[PDB]
């Protein structure tokens, strides 16, 4: 700031951010780390190492001499369980996880997103326990190139941590991958049947019904339903009670869901 | 994001104005309800009843997603 | 990447031509998977079966198919072209034994398929056929043999096979299995089997769905295992 | 493949979720292209309910004219 | 051009051993250090044109 | 738009597909050959993919009669065809007369039925390289042959990966006469330079031509070659 | 190997040596015993002077040294040894020890001499900070070494 | 259309390092992969007179690769990296480094304060295998 007359330096002001990563910051406490989640316990046990004990004692691999490790890379289908997986155990430690979105845009980038991420890194100084998350991807090589090096490379960050989520297997890019920054990828796949039932009660646990259900025939009948799929199932069962004007979901609003849902998934399979 | 209204040479504020004076007139003619009827309509009979479902019976009846548990789109 | 020769069989800057690798992944469309094994006097295959309707008949759904007295046959990949492939070694054998006067070894055999399917893929015009091909049969002063033919004119014989969907898993299992000893006893070959599939699978097998044929130097003449004779194989290995 | 259009996407999305769950507003959506889904992701409770028009059938023709 | 550089490079072969001198066979070491090509050794693309 | 077709011309100079195919013949596995004094030796190298495949299956060197060995470098499924049709080959020119072909008239007409398949559109060229041995008349003879058609002789060469370090290492140490074993020994030395691992008896495929005929050497012979020397 | 010892000579580069010398015993494995030898007992003297000196008891452990094992080996671990200590006097006896084996060989008695120097040097530096006058022979009581040798050195020091 | 303003750059730059303006204290380093493909323009003398080799590591150069890369780790074991160092398989420093690395970071990972060598094959075994079996018939 400046005077209006004599032209001099009164007061320095804060600076702030470009909007979209302003609004990228969210946070969701609610969803306790691998639990408040369906129920994905074959990888449960793999997320919290990595994470967690790199900040519990760094002073360990500073005794063995070696860089600190990095979060892991996920891999999925559907998208959806990433999210929740990030949010869960940012919410048993991280106070406020910032998350950046990811998609695929060809060029002039480089400086848009060094910047971004420096100035975001810096915020994550701000509050120690920032977890820097990255969405799923998918010119392009020049920004990747830059990330690598930049980031990494002039890191000196004592505590912030990183994971980075990306779909399908992209453009190659083993410096991305090499050990230290992304060595550690995990493979999720689709919803086995147990977990499907836990998920689906869940998600049927606000929806009214007098104990009829039997969840082991529809859980025989269908697959492939991931997290949002079964989300859809319950919700077109409650369409189906208010169908009618009733009041108390039966066994064969679920049926109605589940066939008219599966066909909706059937048709326009793109 | 308030308006407000200052002064010309100090820009010191003098009223919050917030009477609405924001944007353009649009959309905001009370001349006439449309005048479309679904009988003008062929064919689309399903999509118009998805429609009603998905929006008609919830600015009616909200109460029943409410006592059934269920929030609406 | 570009595409020089995706649409016909002509060679790319690189020297890799791109119809014979669609070809390969072609095969993965049938969604099943075979293993094959070899013991001293034995050699068995074993494969799943999936009926998704009860509308559906038993007998006219099973993969083996009989090439003759001592030879048979296992098929992956889509279903035409193998019941095409079968019909071609039948009357290959049929050929040789008219011709000759003694019995067909499944080498020459399976040398006439591949350079069957290596003058296919060689001019135009003609798509190459999109299936996998693996034999067993029984001869002298070798005793078991099993062979696999390849989509590009390849074939080779060997201890362990696996085709289908999860190869780079159930090969990679049997590499683990096999080394610490060789499955001398004929029972153990079952054994193995059975529990690769289930392994790979994550899943235990009820009988109904299990097609598995074995031939030995006691009976050279080909057989399909039934259904009772398959219970009392999995309750013993599995007590 | 502009600086306007995305402030106003962001405009759109962040309202989007910011309404009362009450919910007695209503939107309506009513776009020919599919042809990109980087803006507004229609999974996650962003957007819900989806509708495919069909070109006109057998039957529409005839009631049309 | 590269006269210029066969001169330069005899002297900088002078530089490295500490001395002032220019000889003879830093000159010829020079010659073979700035003219260099390739060839086909490949033995294949030359053999087809007869 | 001058690829994809053998039936023109580049706007410039030459055909555009041999190159490629030239190309794709030297990403194949190593192989060398050597002339010696008295005898002719090849040598190949022979790598599974794993323990399960049996190496009694398929063999790399191949004899076309009792006098003549072929070898070959590229792609698998394009060399069986060319090897059978230079055996009927020579049964046609012994039925003509009643004796053995000299190795230079298989050579040139092995040639011209594999540049048959270049000209006209709908066929692609062989894309395999191949050296033949043989021993005539008191001297042996070795040959190297292309998909162009072009044919050529040496007295010792190598083809595959990293071709150009087995040729500076050939000249590097070849001299003029030696005797088959002291060829043999050179060869499977000249040959370490690649193949990452151990040299088992199973992975080498050594083949020798002598005066009194072609002959593929027994596992036992080739792990007592390699055995506590070389 | 003799590019090793060139290297060495240069005074400058103590560990690229350490690599020529390391390959060129590799060579004479089991080949040419009188050649190997003194490559191992240069190797070791190129690990003495860096720094390193328990090296020299984990490298005469190597599979490969048991086969060479002899007195002059014996010679280097206890150099090695009393370098660590610090000792001089016990350096001095130890060399006294060995005269054949290790005090009267070429391009080995000249770094020895060296590194004796610096050490001694080291030694007196050590021992002046607290006084701002004292009398010599209280020095040579503290270091463990006569009178004479300790007034010639503090000359050249201090010329 | 658009190649012109690709050929035009290379001459803006040709023009601007030996041009009509001299300029003297100035430098200039380039990079890139095998230079064979270069225009001839830029490589004579007088514009970019050095030409420089960086091939790929011999036994030598590993074995010097390795004990500086080692000697800032904690490994303290009595155990031979010169074993490693003598495998034949032809390799590259940055996965000196990756080996390495892994084998630090497999080593505290179940809680083992030093490295113990049983790990060295291992990680050795990770990055070699770094292959994808081709399609049969290339062989």
């Amino acid at each position: 700031a400046l005077d209006m007359t004599t032209l001099t330096i009164m007061r320095y002001l804060p600076r702030e951010v470009d909007p979209l990563v302003y609004n990228m910051s969210h946070e969701d406490p609610g969803n306790v780390s691998y639990s408040e989640i369906g129920g994905l316990s074959e990888q449960i046990r793999e997320l919290r190492e990595v994470i967690e004990l790199p900040l519990t004692n760094p002073e360990l691999f500073q005794r063995v001499g070696i860089i600190p490790p990095k979060g892991c890379l996920l891999y999925g289908p559907p998208g959806t369980g990433k999210t929740l997986l990030a949010r869960a155990v940012a919410s048993q430690l991280d106070c406020n996880f910032l998350k950046v979105v990811s998609s695929s845009i060809v060029d002039k980038y480089i400086g848009e997103s060094a910047r971004l991420i420096r100035e975001m890194f810096n915020y994550a100084r701000d509050h120690q326990p920032c977890i820097i998350f990255m969405d799923e991807i998918d010119e392009i090589q020049r920004t990747l190139m830059e990330l690598l090096n930049q980031m990494d490379g002039f890191d000196t960050l004592h505590r912030v941590k990183m994971i980075m989520a990306t779909n399908r297997p992209d453009t190659l890019d083993p410096a991305l991958l090499r050990p230290g920054r992304l060595d550690r990828k995990i493979h999720i796949d689709l919803p086995n049947e147990q977990a499907r039932l836990d998920i689906l009660k869940i998600h049927a646990g606000p929806i009214t019904k007098h104990g009829e259900i039997d969840y082991e025939a529809i859980v025989k009948l269908s697959d492939g339903f991931n997290g949002a799929d079964l989300r859809n199932v319950c919700t077109e069962a409650g369409m189906f009670a208010i169908r009618a004007d009733h009041d108390f979901v039966v066994q064969e609003d679920f049926m109605k869901a589940v066939r008219k849902v599966a066909d909706s998934k059937k048709l326009e399979s793109k | 994001g308030d308006l407000v209204g200052v002064n010309k040479d100090s820009y010191l504020i003098l009223e919050t104005l917030p009477t609405e004076y924001d944007s353009r007139v649009k959309a905001m003619e009370v001349d006439e309800r449309p005048t479309e009827q679904y009988s003008d309509i062929g064919g689309l009979d399903k999509q118009i009843q998805e429609l009603v479902e998905a929006i008609v019976l919830p600015m009616n009846h909200k109460e029943k997603f409410e006592n059934l548990g269920i929030q609406p789109p | 990447s570009a595409g020089f020769d995706r649409h016909i069989t002509i060679f790319s800057p690189e020297g890799r031509l791109y119809q014979v690798e669609y070809a390969f992944k072609a095969i993965n469309q049938g969604g099943l998977t075979s293993v094959a094994v070899r013991g001293k006097d034995c050699a068995v295959i074993v494969t799943q079966k999936k009926v998704p309707d009860k509308l559906l008949d038993s007998s006219t759904v099973t993969h083996l198919f009989k090439i003759t007295e001592n030879i048979g046959c296992v098929m992956t990949g889509m279903t035409a072209d193998s019941r095409s492939q079968v019909q071609r070694a039948r009357y290959e054998a049929a050929n040789w034994k008219y011709k000759y006067g003694y019995e067909i070894p499944v080498d020459m055999l399976c040398k006439r398929i591949a350079d069957i399917s290596q003058v296919y893929t060689q001019n135009a015009e003609m798509r190459p056929l999109g299936c996998c091909m693996i034999l067993i049969g029984i001869d002298e002063e070798q005793g078991p043999q099993v062979y696999k033919c390849d989509p590009a004119g390849y074939y080779c014989g060997f201890k362990a096979t696996a085709a289908g969907v999860k190869q780079t898993e159930s090969t990679s299992f049997l590499e683990k299995k096999v080394k610490k000893k060789f499955d001398w006893t004929f029972e153990q070959t079952v054994e193995t089997a059975i529990t690769c599939l289930s392994t790979v699978l994550s899943i235990d097998f009820k009988p109904s769905e299990i097609e598995v044929g074995v031939v030995t130097v006691e009976n050279p003449k080909f057989r399909i295992l039934t259904e009772a004779e398959i219970d009392a194989h999995l309750v013993a290995l599995a007590e | 493949k502009d600086r306007e259009v995305q402030r106003t996407m962001l405009e759109l999305l962040n309202q989007l979720d910011g309404f009362q769950p009450n919910t007695q507003v209503k939107v309506i959506a009513a776009t020919n292209r599919v042809d990109i889904l980087d803006p507004a992701l229609l999974r996650s409770g962003r957007l819900d309910r989806k509708i495919e028009f069909p070109m006109p059938n057998e039957e529409a023709r005839a009631r049309i004219m | 051009a590269e006269v210029k550089g066969v001169c330069t490079e005899a002297g900088m072969y002078a530089l490295r051993e500490r001395r002032v001198h220019v000889t003879q066979e830093d000159f010829e070491m020079a010659v073979a250090k700035v003219m260099q090509k390739d060839s086909e050794k490949n033995m294949s693309i030359k053999k087809l044109w007869k | 738009g001058y690829s994809f077709s053998l039936t023109t011309f580049s706007p410039s100079g030459k055909l555009v597909q041999i190159e490629y195919a030239l190309a794709a013949v030297a990403g194949g596995a190593p192989s060398v050959g050597i002339k010696a004094a008295n005898g002719v030796v090849l040598a190949t190298e022979k790598k599974q993919k794993s323990i399960l495949y049996d190496e009694r299956s398929v063999h790399k060197v191949e004899p076309i009669t009792k006098h003549i060995g072929l070898v070959y470098s590229g792609m698998g499924p394009d060399y069986r065809v060319l090897v059978h049709r230079a055996r009927k080959l020579a049964q046609q020119y012994y039925l003509v007369y009643q004796e053995p072909i000299p190795t230079a008239q298989l050579v040139q007409r092995v040639a011209s039925v594999m540049q048959e398949y270049t000209q006209s559109g709908g066929v692609r060229p062989f894309g395999v390289s191949l050296l033949i041995c043989g021993w005539n008349e008191g001297r042996p003879y070795l040959f190297q042959s292309d998909p162009s058609g072009a044919y050529f002789a040496w007295k010792a060469t190598a083809m595959g990966k990293n071709y150009v370090n087995g040729k500076t290492f050939l000249e590097k140490r070849y001299n003029e006469d030696l005797e088959l074993e002291d060829a043999i020994h050179t060869a499977i030395l000249t040959l370490k330079e690649s193949f990452e691992g151990q040299m088992t008896e199973d992975n080498i495929e050594v083949g020798i031509c002598n005066e009194a005929g072609f002959r593929r050497l027994t596992p036992t012979e080739v792990k007592d070659y390699l055995a506590a020397i070389a | 190997m003799q590019s090793g010892i060139i290297h060495a000579a240069e005074e400058k580069d103590w560990k690229t040596a350490y690599s020529y010398f390391y390959e060129a015993f590799e060579g004479y494995d089991s080949i040419d015993s009188p050649k190997a030898i003194t490559s191992l007992k240069y190797m070791l003297l190129c690990k003495i002077m860096l720094n390193t000196p328990e090296d020299v008891q984990a490298l005469v452990s190597g599979k490969l040294a048991l086969r060479y094992a002899g007195r002059q080996t014996e010679a280097l671990k206890c150099v090695a040894q009393a370098s660590k200590n610090r000792s001089l006097a016990d350096f001095e006896k130890a060399l006294t020890d060995y005269r054949a084996e290790l005090r009267d060989d070429p391009i080995i008695s000249t770094h020895l001499a060296k590194l004796y120097d610096n050490l001694l040097e080291q030694n007196l530096i050590r021992v002046i900070e607290p006084f701002s006058r004292v009398q010599i022979e209280h020095i040579s009581s503290l270091i463990k070494l006569s009178k004479a040798d300790v007034e010639r050195k503090l000359s050249q020091m201090i010329l | 259309g658009a190649d012109r303003e690709v050929q035009r750059i290379l001459l803006e730059l040709l023009n601007q390092m030996d041009g009509f303006d001299q300029n003297v204290n100035v430098k200039v380093i380039m990079a890139t992969n095998r230079a064979d493909t270069l225009d001839p323009a830029l490589l004579r003398p007088g514009r970019l007179d050095r030409k420089i080799e960086f091939p790929l590591p011999d036994r030598r150069q590993k074995r010097l690769i390795f004990s500086t890369i080692t000697s800032k780790m904690n490994l303290s074991e009595e155990v031979d990296l010169e074993d490693y160092v003598a495998r034949p398989d032809k390799i590259s420093g940055a996965d000196i480094n990756s080996i390495c690395q892994e084998s630090g970071m497999l080593a505290v990972r179940e809680n083992r304060y030093i490295v113990l060598a049983k790990d060295f094959e291992k990680a050795y075994k990770t990055v070699i295998k770094k292959d994808e079996q081709e399609h049969e018939f290339y062989k």
